[PDB]
């Protein structure tokens, strides 16, 4: 059903760098997405993630006030706002969706929609 | 009809606060269109809860909101299906309420799922530590928005020495089917904690909601 494609993906120390993530199918207001990333491997950790509402947006460690999540129905996209990006995130960021909001939201396996793949380099 | 002036609902709840997770069932009834209902809850997982009650309390149905006729039920009409509804509490002092729940209608009878997750309450604040003592009457401020319908409550929780202890709420309600969107109207909802054992693993509550507008 849904369907994702990622974008803004570049390279960039303690710079901005917005990254998207577009949706098709179910209405997005109805669509939970996320944001995982590996860097060589070492552990797809958590991001970030929005809800069906935007008013639940569980961050994650590193990104704790460095990132920031934002969706809009309008547009049927979601942005993950990336400042004062550090060496260490240098990764390939991915973008998963969600439908009926996720109580766990760093278990991939919940996320049943993935997308492709876009790599950042700080 | 489909919401019968008499319905009845069970709930089920998974949740944790500062990390301790916990599980609730429960049933209920009440009048819908006559804005009343009742509910037993009972700690299945995590019990006895080392929190206050009263903020789990406002999670367990406002398909029982008595409605003048001039405002369209939004929550009513959406039903057989049911609808999905998201809340944040902001407390005064950091702490931190988050919600999601899903409505639907099987065999008559309504139900409930709900997930919470609590975060950032003080150690020695009054919710890990039990010093409240119910909600006080509240407003809630309907409005449409982004083709759903929100409200915003000032929402007030009563202290046992005799203060108070505040928490901004908002909370986003969708129907599972595009159903007719009501105006901008208020709601009068007060919620009583009408019985509990010792360790409040057996709680029973009871709400009144009424909406009204010019």
């Amino acid at each position: 059903q849904v369907q994702l494609v990622q974008s803004g993906g570049g390279l960039v120390a303690g710079g901005s760098l917005r990254l998207s993530c577009a949706a098709s199918g179910r209405t997005f207001s109805d669509i939970a997405v996320g944001w995982f990333r590996q860097t060589p491997g070492k552990e797809r950790e958590f991001v970030a993630a929005i809800s069906w509402s935007g008013l639940i947006i569980n961050y994650g460690d590193s990104v704790e006030d460095r990132f920031t999540i934002s969706r809009d129905n309008a547009k049927s996209a979601v942005y993950l706002q990336m400042n004062s990006l550090k060496p260490e995130d240098t990764a390939v960021y991915y973008c998963a969706a969600r439908i009926g909001m996720n109580y766990y939201y760093a278990r991939e396996i919940e996320y049943p929609y993935w997308g492709q793949g876009t790599q950042v380099t700080v | 009809a489909i919401i019968k002036e008499f319905m009845r609902f069970k709930v089920h709840m998974e949740g944790s606060v500062n990390g301790h997770e916990f599980e609730i069932e429960g049933e209920g009834e009440g009048r819908p269109y006559e804005g009343t209902q009742t509910a037993k809850l009972k700690v299945t997982k995590g019990g006895p809860l080392p929190f206050a009650w009263d903020i789990l309390s406002p999670q367990f149905s406002k398909a029982y909101v008595k409605h003048p006729a001039d405002i369209p039920d939004y929550l009513k009409l959406s039903f057989p299906e049911g609808f999905k509804w998201e809340r944040v509490m902001n407390f005064e002092d950091g702490g931190v309420v988050t919600v999601t729940q899903d409505s639907s209608l099987q065999d008559g009878e309504f139900i409930y799922k709900v997930k919470l997750r609590g975060t950032n309450f003080p150690s020695d604040g009054p919710v890990m530590q039990k010093k409240t003592m119910g909600w006080e009457a509240s407003s809630e401020r309907m409005y449409p928005e982004d083709g759903a319908l929100k409200g915003e409550i000032k929402q007030r929780l009563k202290l046992k020495d005799g203060g108070h202890y505040d928490a901004e709420v908002k909370t986003t309600y969708k129907a599972k089917k595009p159903v007719q969107l009501p105006g901008a109207y208020n709601v009068n909802i007060k919620l009583d904690i009408t019985s509990h054992n010792e360790d409040y693993t057996i709680v029973e509550q009871y709400e009144r909601a009424e909406g009204r507008h010019s």
